């Protein structure tokens, strides 16, 4: 039941995770639209690098598209494909 | 044996969907966990 | 392209694999350095599409974890330490 | 297959670890594909 020392490590060190990010985050000069839903699930680098001077950063990046809802003042919802970056590859790198 | 065992590759590869990279819930393995069993003495 | 329902179902809050500073949890011993620094937990993330709602655990377990924690001065221990988990999660509203 | 079913098997209800509750990362998902196609190709 005790997760062992080994095993915490490994799952804690910088690597790509799943992360929930707001779409305004992505999109942050979008004026005109609210999205539904609000976030989107993204592979982003997370964790630790148990450094103070290093940090977790992408060294491999790619895209995905997905359908989301665009939502204005006083018209009907949109469905609209929209691109988001991706993290395939993390490394702890001095800051 | 080899016909159930093509039947739950599929079943496994159906999981990922669009999500490349993304990881799966464990309950989402139920299937061949239960499966897998019923192809011990059976298969 | 993932789907639009694919998308939202995924968004949407649920208990997701959450990557936690020890000193969140634990802000009453920021006197030690605990290597990792970091621990992966399952906390209510994603979003509730409403203004008015969070997304709020409705059942809660505790995982145990071999962490190593430093006094600057003394040598490393390894030692237990227990996190909170979050099993199921609603939106709720804030008010 | 029997003892490669086995060993899926043993993988299976072990592949939490102590990580119960916790997503299983792609790259074991693409593992278990890799076991059960190799798995299908024997048996």
């Amino acid at each position: 039941e005790v997760v062992k020392f080994m095993d915490v490590y490994q799952r804690s060190y910088c690597h790509p995770i799943e992360t929930l990010v707001d779409i305004f985050q992505e999109y942050p000069d979008e004026i005109e639209y609210i999205f539904k839903p609000s976030c989107v699930p993204l592979m982003r680098c997370g964790g630790c690098c148990n450094d103070e001077g290093l940090e977790c950063v992408p060294t491999e990046e790619s895209n995905i598209t997905m359908q989301i809802m665009r939502i204005k003042p006083h018209q009907g919802q949109h469905i609209g494909e929209m691109s988001f970056l991706q993290h395939n590859k993390c490394e702890c790198r001095p800051k | 044996c080899a016909a159930e065992l093509a039947a739950l590759e599929a079943e496994l590869a159906a999981l990922e969907g669009p999500w490349k990279g993304y990881p799966i819930p464990y309950g989402k393995l139920q299937f061949l966990i239960k499966k897998l069993k019923q192809l011990k003495v059976a298969c």
